[PDB]
């Protein structure tokens, strides 16, 4: 299905992890920040429609 | 990320508007009550209470 993934690559160019954004707002936050680490706070990632 | 930055800026402002209020009023974190007995010499404090 067409879905957005945040893909983290290593030195070789091999994807080592991925976040499928359309799961839970934590995954959207990772996708919004462009980071796999999300720390304490409040985020706006989306506004459901 | 241009749209994302516009969105973040607006959030940044929302957060600032509440700190602005906190700094003026909530700089004293103790809630005091009004005088129970009214005796201010010749003064009448009922109009600012």
């Amino acid at each position: 299905q067409p879905r957005t993934f945040l893909l983290k690559y290593n030195e070789n160019g091999t994807i080592t992890d991925a976040v499928d954004c359309a799961l839970d707002p934590l995954s959207e936050t990772k996708c919004t920040l462009k980071s796999f680490t999300v720390e304490k706070g409040i985020y706006q990632t989306s506004n459901f429609r | 990320s241009f749209c994302t930055q516009l969105n973040r800026a607006l959030t940044g402002i929302a957060v600032e508007q509440d700190k602005n209020t906190q700094e003026v009023f909530a700089q004293v974190k103790q809630i005091y009550k009004t005088p129970p007995i009214k005796d201010f010499g010749g003064f009448n404090f009922s109009q600012i209470l």
